[PDB]
């Protein structure tokens, strides 16, 4: 497959030109904001992105060379975890806010209107600071993103008797292209061999956090759905349901 | 399933 | 300080040195199991496990260094993902089965004993399948343990500063150990990439244990310890 | 909290 005869360049110019558009939101900002207003918003911007994202899906190096039943796996699994990593990386010129959209963008007192949100949001802004500490470029976002997509679900391909791990050569390849391509991308940058690695482990260190934000955004927005508060859009309620 | 369907389309 | 003095030999050697103690579950084999007794024994083995944790954390180098109330917050975070990793490396061995204990070694199906736990179990031995693939080694392994306790709660805190110093000496310690076994500059990178991407599965399978622990704690499937009850209460 | 003493002890 081409994807694994990339140049490290040419996959960084691909995820680069892959990378979805930023949506506007509905608010409709003469107007105020309740529990039920505020989730809406929340969720009509998600399920557009939803839409981007599962085309963004295919243009990255690897994932249309797999079963139409995988790539599902894939985004089921990841979804929240890539809304949220975009999220952060919209957030990082925003101390103390969160960049849903260029005409929404909230801080975390206003995360409170939301009961059980404002726990959500400061993972969130503590995530955004610590890119900003590390000064996470661009080029290295959309590596960490990708990674995400193809690497969260890969662990739950399990055989239909048995259960056993299925073998996913292909993926945990395409994982590795990206991982060259992420210590290239700090070579070119001047890193010294050191601080190539520690610089890798820093970034891929964050997944396990972006994972954990998912998990609870996960449980956060299922209650919400549960208590009547916002009508979920089909999609999103199948993105709910594949994890409650 | 919307999900399959747009992976599809 | 003196974990930054550290050689990556010493580091390895302090980790090896560090480790708890294989514990055994007072399992009696003669006697089927019902939805209680081994939920029973599974949170009895967790809360002796506790202990020695706290013993464990308190040698990782770096750890000590920190405040009381920093050192609850990293352990509070990350008490479950520590268990589970220890219990994905105890069944490396044992593919299909869990080694809770020597003498607790449960299949697939006995997951099935309690409601919803046999999801739960799916990912724990499918992590065990992981490690055998990537033939994870023991040196590695210690390695991964204290990056699990030192980073899941570290975000959500020149104490950061410090840890993340702590954090990079032993990522340099996984990279020694990788150079010494012959690796590549490339090989040394991949496989660094790939065990600690198992983390963030980790820290999933964590979340879900959680929830599952917290709902048979509700329904009163079985009593838990004090402590037990407050690291579980520490994440809600 | 359990955790308290026993990390002082
Ligand atoms: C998809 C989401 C909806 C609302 C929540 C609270 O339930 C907070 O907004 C979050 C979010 C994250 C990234 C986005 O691009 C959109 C919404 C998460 C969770
Ligand atoms: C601490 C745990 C208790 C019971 C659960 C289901 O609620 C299944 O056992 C798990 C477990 C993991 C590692 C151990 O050392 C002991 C038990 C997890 C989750």
């Amino acid at each position: 497959s081409l994807a694994l005869s990339l140049t490290a360049d040419q996959m960084v110019s691909a995820l680069l030109d892959a990378e979805p558009p930023i949506l506007y939101s509905e608010y409709d900002p003469t107007r105020p904001f309740s529990e039920a207003s505020m989730m809406g918003l929340l969720t009509n911007l998600a399920d557009r992105e939803l839409v981007h994202m599962i085309n963004w899906a295919k243009r990255v190096p690897g994932f249309v060379d797999l079963t139409l039943h995988d790539q599902v796996h894939l985004l089921e699994c990841a979804w929240l975890e890539i809304l949220m990593i975009g999220l952060v990386w919209r957030s990082m010129e925003h101390p103390g806010k969160l960049l849903f959209a260029p005409n929404l963008l909230l801080d975390r007192n206003q995360g409170k209107c939301v009961e059980g949100m404002v726990e959500i949001f400061d993972m969130l802004l503590a995530t955004s600071s610590r890119f900003r500490m590390m000064n996470l470029q661009g080029e290295e976002f959309v590596c960490l993103k990708s990674i995400i997509l193809l690497n969260s679900g890969v662990y739950t391909f399990l055989s239909s008797t048995l259960k056993s791990l299925e073998e996913k050569d292909h993926i945990h390849r395409v994982l590795d292209k990206i991982t060259d391509t992420l210590i290239h991308l700090m070579a070119k940058a001047g890193l010294t061999l050191q601080q190539q690695h520690q610089r890798l482990a820093q970034l891929l260190l964050i997944l396990s956090h972006i994972r954990h934000m998912s998990n609870k955004g996960m449980e956060h927005l299922y209650s919400m759905k549960c208590k009547n508060v916002v009508p979920l859009s089909d999609l999103l309620l199948e993105m709910l349901d594949a994890h409650l | 399933k919307i999900l399959h369907r747009l992976l599809q389309d």
